[PDB]
C-alpha cells in the first residue's frame, strides 16, 4: 500500500493552545519538556524577527533527537524552508567546508515573490526573413530581420524580430503550424508543439498536439515564484538564461561550485530588499538542521561563530549524542556533546531523557499498526521485554521479519513462537559481541 | 469532416528522390 | 561463458515455507543463515518497508558472499542489485557522502509505461529535402502494406536513421515510434536495374498484410541516479558512462523525488526498491557511518546488506575499537545474521560441486585426499588445485584425475602455512622490516 | 441505493492541506467542531476549497523559473520585439581606470609591451626562430611552417570554429592511434556490422531504454544574464561589451543559417560553400522536452489533481457505456466552471442550469450540472456532499427506473469526520 | 534597504565618545569598557588621519567581554566610504588559493582610491513621442517632447536614439533618464497620472552630476589581471593573481595621486579569531605590514598560553612573539552586575521586549550566576512564553520557565557526569538498554 | 581482415564520444586528455555485445596475464579491491611477485 521507514508515524509536536504537551498525541509518546520547548521555538520561527538563534537536542542514543527535528518541520509546514543535513555533508572535494556551511545558511532562507511576465503567445502562421546587404563583411549577421505572424483566439499580430530573439527561435526548432510562446522577460522561447487545426495521424515524432491558445497574443500574466537566497547567487555566480554568448555556453559546460564572494551577497541582498519595500516579496525564513554535529571539526565551529552574528542567519538546530569527548582537530579540548565552550555559550541546551517500559510497549503499538501489522498481548509482552533488554530499535525492526514469519504459516496473527523464531534468526549487538569475544579466528 | 493536411514549404532545397527503378537527385 | 568463484550458485534453496533443503540450487549447508536471507528476500519482494541494515558476520571462507550472489541470483530480473566494496567510496572528484549517495540512488528502480506505435509494410517512395549545407532536413516517406497506403511526414531523426543503413524503395522496414528505432528487415522488390556499388545480399521477405500502424504498450526499468544525472546537465547522458558526474546539486534530487511520487500518482511509473550490498565494510570511515546512519530514514532508501569477517578491531577514523569493526550506533540499527564454520562432509560436497562446475571428473581416493586438504588447510585452496590437477593428469594423456597428480599438485604450489614455516626459517634470505637482507651465498 | 466513494489526498492537495493546517496556527479541533455545526466560516472555507480542487486556492499556471531581470517592458503594421533583458545589479567603473589601464594613449605603453611580448619575442616567429619551426614541422607534419606562431597567438574558442582537417604529409612523426583507426571507419557505417556494433553501446542504451519519450524532471528556479558593467560616459565601452556579449562569430556558430538565405547567397550572389560562415555547432538536447526550461499546463495533471476528478472520471465511463443520464450536484459555481471547461474538454453531451422539457425529451444530453423535476435521470451524484437531510431529501424529491446516489469522499479531511 | 531582521550587535551604533574622546558611562549601545574604548578611539583618529601604515592591534581578553563590540563600535563610527573588511581565522584555508594568496587579497581589499568625476544627464517626463517610417524601414526620423516643472523641450531625433527609444517601450507620461555618450536610458517609473510611482524631475534638464567613486585595489588588481575578467570579483575564481600587475598597479596608484587624479583611502581589516592561523600565515603578516599601501589591522583572540598551530610550542595568546613584538594590545575586562543590567535592559529595548523589574533582576542575577549570552537568549524566549498566556509584558513566572525548559553550561555538564553511561565517550562506548 | 583489440581500448573507444559537430567535442579534443571513472554500466554493454558477438561466431576472446611487480607496495585498500575484482566473469590470470618476509602491511599498523 504505502511505504515507511523509521518515521512518518509522527505528525506534530502534539500540544494544545496553551503549550501544554499531552502524552500520547502527533504519533508522540512521553518527551513532555522537550516538546514544550521545541514548540516555543516553533514560535519563536513564526515571530519572523531575531536571526541567528541556535539551539542543541542534546541526549542519549534512540531518544528522540531526529524525530523532533522532523516534528518541528511538520509544525512550521511547506512554506518555511528546511534544510536538513549530515555533518559529512560538509566536506566537499570541490569547494571548502566554510562555503559549503554558508551555501546552506543561504539556502535556509526563503522568498516569495509576485512576478509579471510579458507573453507572446500562437500559432505560427508566416516565417519570412529578410536578408542582408553584405552576409561576408565579417562584421554583422547575414539576416537582418524576421517577420513571424501569431494568431491566436481573436487575435492575430505580426511580429518583427531582431536576429538575437529569432536565434532561439530556431534553437526551439519551430516551422510553421506550431503554437509557440515567448517570453519577453528573458528572451526564452518554448515550443508547445503541432496545432490541431491541420491533420494529426501523419506524423512520425511523437507528438502532442494542442489546441489555439486563449486570449490575445500579447499578455501580462501574475506569477507566485518561491526562491531561495543561494538559488540568487547561484544564479548570478554562474549566469544562464540571457541570449548572450557567455550565459549561451554557461548551459554547456560542466557545472562546479566556487566560493561566492561577499560582494555578491551584498548586491542580492539589495536586490531583494529593494522588491521588498516595493510591496511585491515577502521574507520566510528557515531552519537549518546539522545532525550528528560531533562530526564537524574545530574551523567549521569557528566559523560558525561569525556566521551566527550576521544579520540575516536563520535558526540552526544541532543535535548531538556525546558525552565529555574531545572535538575534532584538536588534541586535548574536552567539552560537553563534543562542542567547543565558545559556541555552547551561544546554544540553548534542551534534554532529551530515556525511556521506560511502557512508553516503549506502546511506542511497539504504533509503529505496529503504521506499518499495518496485528500483534497479540503476550507477544507485545516479549517484544517490550526485549526492547528494555537490549534496544528499543532492535524490538522496532524485529517485527517485519515477524510479519513475514506469520504470513508463512499461513497466519495473519503474530504471536509469540514467531518472535521467538525471529529471536534465533536475528542477533543484536550484545550477542554477537559475546560472540566475538569467545571466538577461533576473529569471526 | 477531414482536416487539411500541415502546408508544406520546401524553398531553396534540395532534393533526393528514390522510387522503385530510379533514383534522383536535384542540385543546385 | 567463463567459470567464476560463485558461477555454481543459482538460488538460495529453499521450500514454500522458507525451510532449506540439505543440498539445492548449488548451496549446502548453512541453513539458519539461509532461512534469515530467504526472509530478507521476501522482504525485499513485498518492497513495502525501507530503509533495513542487514549484518552478515562470520570467519572466513564461511559463505558470506555465497549467500550474497544467493540472495541476487534469487532476486530475480529487472530488481537492482548493487554490489560495492569498501573502497570504492574514496574518489578524488566525489565526496564519500556524494559516492554513498550515488550507491543508495542506483538500487532505487522506476518502471515506466509507455505507449508506443508500430509500423512495418513496404517503402513506395523517400523524398528528402535537405539545405545546400545539411542542416535542415525534411522530407516524406511513402509506405504501404498490402491493404493500406499512407503517405507520413519525417523530421531530422527520421532522415538520420533512414540513411544510416540505406533503404532503397522495396526494403521492408520496421518504425518504433517511441523508441526512435528504423530497422530493416528484408527485401521484396527485386528490381532488376542494380548498380552495384555495394556487395549486399539482402534477405528476400515477404511483403506484410493487415494493419499499417499498430499500438503496443512496453516497459523498461530506469534508476533514480539515472534520471539525476540526465537531468543534472545538457550531456548527462554521456556522463552515465564516463562517470563526470561531479557532486549533484541538492535541488536536483528534490525535484526529482517530488516529479517520481507524481508520477507514481497518475499510474504512470511504479518504484522497485532493491538490495544494496558493501562488501567489507570495515573499510569506511566514521563519517560513513554517520552518513548511513541518517541516509537509512529516507523514503527511497534500499535494503543495506553488509558483510564483514573481523572481530573487536579498531575503527577507521577513529582511535577506538569496537565490534566488527563498525560503531555502536550503526550496531544499534542493524539485524546480524551469524555463519558458522564447515565439518568435513559439507567440504566434501563443496569440492564436488564445484569439480562438477569445471567439467572435472575425479576418482574417489582424490576426492577423500582433497577434502582430507580442504580440512587440514583452508577450502579456498583445495578448490584451487583441482584445475592443476586436471592439467597435470591431461599431460598423462588420460581424463580422469588420480592421487598421483593432486599429490604433484600439492607439491608444486604451496599453502599459506607451509610458505610461513619456509620463509621463518630462511629470514636472512628475504628482505625483513627493518630493510636487511643477505644476498650472498657465502 | 447509498453508495460512498473514498479516495487519498494527492501530493498537492496534502501540500496545501499542510499549509492551511500550520497558517491558523493549531487550532483544528474547534476547527472541525465548528465546521460539524454547520469569523471561522472563512477559516473552512479555504479547507473546502482545497478539498474540492486544488486550482480554487491557487490555479495551476506556467511553470517557468523567475527572470532575475530589468527589460524593457510595457506599462499598459507590426510590432518590434527586441532583446532587451538586463541584470539589475550594476558594477559602476571610473573613467580613469579604463582610459589609463586598458584603452591605448600617447602617456601609456598598452600596443608596445602588447607588440615586443607577443610578435617580437614570441618563439616561433619564423623571422628569428626558423629552425624551431622546421623541427617542428617535421615532428607534427603541418605543411605550412606559420601554423604555429598562428595557433599560439589565437583564442581556443576560435580555433575549435575555424578548424578546418587540412592534409598532412606522410613523412612525419605524427601517427594513428588504433583507438582512431576504430572510430573512423564507424563514422557512416551501418547496422549489423560487427566493429559498428562494438563501438556503438551508447546509441543501443540510447533506443533500448526509450529515451526520446521521458519527461523533464528538474528546471532551475531562478535564470539569470551576466552582471552589467557600466561605464557613464564612454560609447567605447558600450561597443566593446556589445562586442563581447554578441560576438557574431560564436553566435553564428552556435546558430544556423535559414534555408532560403543560403539559396540567395549560394545562387542569386555566387558566394561558395567552403566561403559560408560555420554553423550548426549547439549540441542536441536530449529530447524535444528538453530544449527548454518552461513547462506547459496539460490536461492531463488538471484530471489527477484532484482526487475527486479522479475518480469521477474513472466513474463516467462506465455509466456512459451503460447509457444513463446523470446528475451532479454541486455548492459553488466555480467549481460549475471548472467541470464546465472540463467536459468541453471530454465533448460530452451537457447542459448548464426551459431546459427541464429539453432534458427529459433529449436522451443525448448526459451531465446535468445542477446547484444546490427531472424524473428521467437514473443516476444522482453529490460532488461537494453535504449530510444536512433538509437539501439530501428534496434533491432525492427532484430526481420508474432504479435511481442510484454517489457520495465523493476524501479520506483524512473534514468531510471524513463528515 | 539593508534588510535585517535583528542580530547580537544591532545595538551599538559606534564608540560613546566625547569631544576630547573620553567615553560616557552609556552612549551609542557601549556601557562600560572605559580604557578599552578610549583606546579603540585613538586607533579610530589614527585610522582616520590616514598618516600612518600597517600597524597592528590586538584585542585579547576573557570571553564575552565586548570585543567585536569594540570591532563593530569601530565599523560604525567609520562609516560608509571608508573600507572595513572583517574575516575570520578559518576563511583563507581555502582548496583553489594559497594562504599568502588570500592574505594578500584580504589585505588589499582593505584599500580604497577616491576618484571624483561628471557626466551629462536628462532626466525628466515625456510628453509626445513622433516617429515615422519608410516603407522598408531603412530611414527614421522622430521628434521628442520631453519637459520638467520648470520647462519643456522639443529635440529632434537620429536613428540610434530613435531604435534606443523603440526598445525599452517608452509611452508618454514615463519619466526616463538618458546618457548621451553612452546612449543608456532607463526608466525611472510612471509620474501621477493614474488615469512604479515617481515624482516629475525638477530644475534644469541638462544637468552635470559630480558622482563619487571609491575602488579597491583588489578590484583594479582582477581588472588589471587580463587572464580573468571583473565576473570573477562576484564568482570568486581569481586563482593566485600574479606579483607583476600588483607593482603596476601599484605604480599607477602613486602615479595618480602625484598627479592629482585619485586620492588614497586607507581602511581597517579585521581578523576574528586570530590564533586559528598557522604559523606561515603569521610569518607573512610580519612582512605584510611593511608596505605603504597597507591596513591598520585589528585581531581579536581570546586565547591564553596555547599552542600556535603549525608548531609543537605554546606561546602567549596563540600567536608568536615577533607577531606580538609588532602589535600594541588593547585588553578587555570581565564585567560587573550594574553593566550587565544596563546591557540586558538595551538588548530587551531592541527586542521590543517589555520586562518587569523582578524579571530584570532574575535575569542580572542568572547573568552574574551563568553567563551574559544565556540571560540574552533567555530574554526572547520568555516572550513568547509571556504572549502564550496572552499578556505583553514578561514576568518572573516566564523568566522562571525559560529558565527550566532551557540549560546553559553547567546544569549540563552535571547531568552528563551523573548520567555519562548515556551517552558516548572519547572510546566509543554506550549503555543504551534500560534493564541490566 | 583480423584485427585485434583489448576490452580497454573498446572501453575508451565507447566512452568518449564520437565524431560530431558540437562545441564541446572539439573544444575536448584540443586539451589535455582526463583520465576519468568508467562506470559498471559501460563495461557491462561491452561484454553483452562482445558475448552476443563471440556466440555468432565472429570474435574470440583471448584472456592474458597482468604482472604486478613488488606487491608489497600496494595499500590495503587495492588489495580488497583485488578480493572483489577476481570474482569477475571476464578477469584474466593476475601473477604477482614479492621478496619481503614478515613485513607490515601498508595502510595499517599491526597486520
Ligand atoms: N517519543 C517517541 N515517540 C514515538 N517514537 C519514537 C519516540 N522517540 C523515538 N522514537 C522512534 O525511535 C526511533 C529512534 O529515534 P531517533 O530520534 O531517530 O533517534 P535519536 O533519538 O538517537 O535521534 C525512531 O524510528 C522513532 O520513530
Ligand atoms: N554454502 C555454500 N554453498 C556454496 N558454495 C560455498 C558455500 N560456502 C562456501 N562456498 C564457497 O566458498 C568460497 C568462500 O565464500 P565466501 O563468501 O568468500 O566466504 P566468507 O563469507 O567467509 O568470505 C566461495 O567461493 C564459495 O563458492
Ligand atoms: N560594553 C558593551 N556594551 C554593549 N554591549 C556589549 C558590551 N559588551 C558586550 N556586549 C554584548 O555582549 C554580547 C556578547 O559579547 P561579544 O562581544 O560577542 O563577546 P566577545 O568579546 O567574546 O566577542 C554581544 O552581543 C555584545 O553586543
Amino acid at each position: 500500500v504505502t511505504r515507511t521507514a523509521a518515521h512518518t508515524h509522527i505528525k506534530g509536536l502534539g500540544l494544545d493552545e496553551s503549550g501544554v504537551a499531552k502524552r500520547v498525541e502527533g504519533g508522540f509518546v512521553g518527551q513532555i519538556e522537550a516538546r514544550e520547548a521545541c514548540g516555543v521555538i516553533v514560535d519563536l520561527i513564526k515571530a519572523k524577527k531575531m536571526s541567528g538563534r541556535a539551539i542543541l537536542l542534546a541526549g542519549g542514543p534512540s531518544t528522540g533527537k531526529t524525530a523532533l527535528a522532523l516534528a518541528i518541520s511538520q509544525e512550521l509546514g511547506p512554506k518555511v524552508p528546511f534544510c536538513p543535513l549530515v555533518g559529512s555533508e560538509l566536506y566537499s572535494v570541490e569547494v571548502k567546508k566554510t562555503e559549503t556551511l554558508m551555501e546552506n545558511f543561504r539556502r535556509a532562507i526563503g522568498l516569495r515573490i509576485k512576478e509579471t511576465k510579458e507573453v507572446y503567445e500562437g500559432e505560427v502562421t508566416e516565417l519570412t526573413p529578410e536578408d542582408a546587404e553584405n552576409p561576408l563583411g565579417g562584421y554583422g549577421k547575414t539576416i537582418s530581420h524576421v517577420i513571424v505572424g501569431l494568431k491566436s483566439a481573436k487575435g492575430t499580430k505580426t511580429l518583427r524580430l531582431d536576429p538575437t530573439i529569432y536565434e532561439s527561435i530556431q534553437r526551439e526548432k519551430v516551422s510553421i503550424g506550431d503554437v509557440i510562446y515567448i517570453e519577453a522577460n528573458t528572451g526564452a522561447v518554448k515550443r508547445v508543439g503541432r496545432s490541431d487545426a491541420y491533420a494529426t495521424e501523419f506524423d512520425l515524432e511523437t507528438e502532442e498536439y494542442v489546441p489555439l491558445p486563449k486570449g490575445e497574443v500579447h499578455k501580462k500574466k501574475e506569477i507566485v515564484q518561491d526562491v531561495t537566497l543561494h538559488d540568487l547567487d547561484v544564479a548570478n555566480a554562474r549566469p544562464q538564461g540571457g541570449q548572450d554568448v557567455i550565459s549561451m555556453m554557461g548551459q554547456l559546460l560542466k557545472p562546479k561550485k566556487t566560493e561566492i564572494t561577499e560582494k555578491l551577497r551584498q548586491e542580492v541582498n539589495k536586490v531583494v530588499a529593494k522588491y521588498i519595500d516595493q510591496g511585491v516579496a515577502e521574507l520566510i525564513p528557515g531552519v537549518l538542521f546539522i545532525d550528528e554535529v560531533n562530526m564537524l571539526d574545530i574551523e567549521i565551529f569557528t566559523y560558525l561563530n561569525k556566521a551566527l552574528e550576521s544579520n540575516i542567519a536563520p535558526v540552526v538546530v544541532l543535535a548531538s549524542n556525546r558525552g565529555m569527548t574531545t572535538v575534532r582537530g584538536t588534541e586535548d579540548v574536552i567539552s560537553p556533546h563534543g562542542v567547543p565552550p565558545d559556541l555552547i555559550d551561544r546554544l540553548l541546551i534542551v534534554r532529551t531523557l530515556p525511556y521506560d517500559k511502557d512508553e516503549i510497549r506502546t511506542i511497539i503499538e504504533r509503529r505496529a499498526t503504521v506499518e499495518r501489522l496485528q500483534v497479540e498481548s503476550s507477544a507485545l509482552d516479549l517484544l517490550a521485554t526485549m526492547g528494555t533488554e537490549t534496544s528499543l530499535r532492535y524490538a522496532l525492526q524485529l517485527l517485519a521479519p515477524c510479519g513475514i514469519l506469520a504470513q508463512t504459516s499461513n497466519r495473519k496473527e503474530i504471536v509469540v513462537n514467531d518472535v521467538n523464531e525471529a529471536k534465533l534468526l536475528f542477533l543484536d549487538a550484545k550477542r554477537s559481541t559475546k560472540i566475538l569475544e569467545t571466538s577461533a579466528n576473529y569471526l | 469532416f477531414v482536416k487539411p493536411r500541415r502546408p508544406y514549404n520546401s524553398e531553396g532545397m534540395t532534393r533526393i528522390l528514390r522510387r522503385y527503378e530510379e533514383d534522383l537527385f536535384c542540385t543546385f | 561463458s567463463l567459470i567464476a568463484a560463485h558461477s555454481h550458485i543459482t538460488g538460495l534453496g529453499l521450500d514454500e515455507n522458507l525451510q532449506p533443503r540439505p543440498t539445492s540450487e548449488g548451496m549446502v549447508g548453512q541453513l539458519q543463515a539461509r532461512r534469515a536471507a530467504g526472509v530478507i528476500l521476501k522482504m525485499v519482494q513485498n518492497g513495502t518497508i525501507a530503509g533495513r541494515a542487514v549484518l552478515v558476520a562470520g570467519p572466513p571462507s564461511t559463505g558470506k558472499t555465497a549467500l550474497a550472489m544467493g540472495v541476487s541470483q534469487s532476486l530475480g530480473k529487472d530488481v537492482p542489485f548493487t554490489a560495492i566494496a569498501g573502497s570504492e567510496i574514496f574518489s578524488l572528484e566525489l565526496s564519500k557522502t556524494e559516492a554513498l549517495t550515488q550507491a543508495f540512488r542506483k538500487s532505487i528502480g522506476i518502471k515506466i509505461k509507455e505507449e508506443t506505435e508500430l509500423i512495418e509494410g513496404e517503402v513506395v517512395e523517400i523524398q528528402i529535402d535537405r539545405s545546400i549545407t545539411g542542416g535542415h532536413k525534411q522530407g516524406k516517406l511513402t509506405i504501404k502494406t498490402t491493404d493500406m497506403e499512407t503517405i507520413y511526414e519525417l523530421g531530422n531523426k527520421m532522415i538520420d536513421g533512414l540513411t544510416k543503413e540505406k533503404v532503397l524503395a522495396g526494403d521492408v522496414i520496421s518504425i518504433d515510434k517511441a523508441s526512435g528505432k528504423i530497422t530493416k528487415l528484408g527485401r521484396s522488390f527485386a528490381r532488376s536495374r542494380d548498380y552495384d556499388a555495394m556487395g549486399a545480399d539482402t534477405r528476400f521477405v515477404q511483403c506484410p498484410e493487415g494493419e499499417l500502424q499498430k499500438r503496443k504498450t512496453v516497459v523498461h526499468t530506469v534508476s533514480l541516479h539515472e534520471i539525476d544525472v540526465i537531468n543534472s546537465r545538457t550531456q548527462g547522458f554521456l556522463a552515465l558512462f564516463t562517470g563526470d558526474t561531479g557532486e549533484i546539486r541538492s535541488e536536483v534530487r528534490d525535484q526529482i523525488n517530488t516529479k517520481v511520487a507524481e508520477w507514481k500518482e497518475e499510474g504512470k511509473a511504479e518504484i522497485v526498491p532493491g538490495v544494496l550490498f558493501i562488501d567489507e565494510v570495515h573499510m569506511l570511515d566514521i563519517e560513513c557511518f554517520s552518513f548511513i546512519n541518517r541516509a537509512l530514514e529516507d523514503e527511497f532508501a534500499p535494503i543495506v546488506m553488509m558483510a564483514t569477517n573481523r572481530g573487536v578491531s579498531k575503527t577507521r577514523g577513529t582511535n577506538y575499537k569496537s565490534p566488527h569493526g563498525l560503531p555502536l550506533d550503526l550496531l544499534d540499527r542493524s539485524i546480524i545474521i551469524t555463519t558458522k564454520s564447515y565439518n568435513e562432509q559439507e567440504i566434501k560436497t563443496i569440492l564436488s560441486i564445484r569439480a562438477q562446475e569445471e567439467e572435472v571428473e575425479l576418482s574417489s581416493d582424490a576426492l577423500d585426499l582433497l577434502t582430507k586438504t580442504g580440512v587440514e588447510t583452508s577450502l579456498r585452496y583445495s578448490s584451487n588445485l583441482i584445475s592443476v590437477a586436471q592439467q597435470i593428469a591431461m599431460k598423462r594423456k588420460n581424463n580422469t584425475v588420480e592421487v598421483e597428480d593432486v599429490k604433484r599438485a600439492y607439491l608444486l604450489f604451496l599453502d599459506s602455512a607451509r610458505s610461513v614455516k619456509y620463509v621463518q626459517e630462511n629470514e636472512s634470505q628475504y628482505i625483513d622490516d627493518q630493510g636487511n637482507v643477505q644476498i650472498s651465498i657465502a | 441505493i447509498e453508495i460512498d466513494v473514498l479516495c487519498d489526498l494527492t501530493q498537492r492537495q496534502a501540500k496545501l492541506y499542510q499549509v492551511l493546517k500550520s497558517q491558523i496556527s493549531t487550532n483544528y479541533d474547534a476547527i472541525e467542531n465548528a465546521a460539524t455545526n454547520d469569523n471561522l466560516i472563512n477559516a473552512v472555507m479555504q479547507f473546502r476549497k482545497v478539498c474540492n480542487h486544488p486550482d480554487l486556492f491557487e490555479r495551476a499556471d506556467v511553470d517557468s523559473p523567475f527572470s532575475f531581470t530589468t527589460f524593457g517592458k510595457t506599462t499598459s503594421k507590426f510590432t518590434d520585439l527586441i532583446y532587451s533583458s538586463r541584470n539589475p545589479i550594476k558594477y559602476s567603473l571610473p573613467r580613469l581606470i579604463y582610459e589609463d589601464l586598458i584603452l591605448p594613449n600617447y602617456n601609456n605603453d598598452v600596443d608596445i609591451a602588447n607588440k615586443l611580448k607577443n610578435v617580437k619575442f614570441n618563439i616561433f616567429n619564423p623571422s628569428t626562430n626558423y629552425e624551431l619551426c622546421l623541427f617542428l614541422s617535421k615532428l607534427t607534419g603541418e605543411p605550412s611552417l606559420n601554423e604555429f606562431f598562428r595557433v599560439s597567438t589565437t583564442p581556443l574558442l576560435k580555433r575549435v570554429i575555424e578548424r578546418t582537417n587540412g592534409p598532412k604529409n606522410t613523412d612525419s612523426l605524427s601517427f594513428k592511434t588504433i583507438t582512431q583507426e576504430l572510430l573512423e571507419v564507424t563514422r557512416n557505417a551501418p547496422s549489423e556490422g560487427v566493429m559498428a556494433s562494438l563501438l556503438n553501446v551508447e546509441k543501443h542504451a540510447y533506443e533500448r531504454e526509450y529515451l526520446n519519450c521521458i519527461q523533464r524532471g528538474y528546471h532551475p528556479n531562478v535564470s539569470a544574464p551576466p552582471v552589467t558593467i557600466e561605464v557613464l560616459g564612454s560609447s567605447h565601452v558600450t561597443n566593446s561589451i556589445n562586442n563581447e556579449l554578441f560576438d557574431p562569430l560564436i553566435s553564428q556558430a552556435l546558430s544556423d543559417i535559414p534555408a532560403i538565405t543560403q539559396y540567395n547567397m549560394h545562387v542569386k550572389k555566387g558566394i561558395p560553400v567552403e566561403d559560408f560562415p560555420k554553423t550548426g555547432l549547439f549540441p542536441e538536447p536530449l529530447n524535444k522536452n528538453f530544449s527548454s526550461n518552461i513547462s506547459m499546463p496539460s490536461m492531463d495533471r488538471f484530471i489527477t489533481e484532484s482526487a475527486k476528478l479522479r475518480k469521477l472520471d474513472e466513474l463516467l465511463v462506465k455509466l456512459k457505456s451503460e447509457g444513463h443520464r446523470v446528475l451532479i450536484y454541486f455548492q459553488m459555481t466555480k467549481m460549475m466552471d471548472l467541470m464546465e471547461e472540463y467536459l468541453t474538454y471530454r465533448q460530452y453531451n451537457h447542459i448548464r442550469l426551459d431546459l427541464v422539457h429539453d432534458w427529459q425529451t433529449n436522451p443525448e444530453i448526459f451531465v446535468f450540472l445542477l446547484s444546490t423535476n427531472l424524473t428521467a435521470a437514473d443516476t444522482v451524484i453529490f460532488y461537494d456532499s453535504d449530510w444536512n437531510p433538509t437539501i439530501d431529501s428534496q434533491a432525492m424529491d427532484r430526481a420508474t427506473r432504479q435511481v442510484t446516489v454517489y457520495r465523493l469522499l476524501v479520506r483524512g479531511t473534514i468531510e471524513e469526520r463528515m
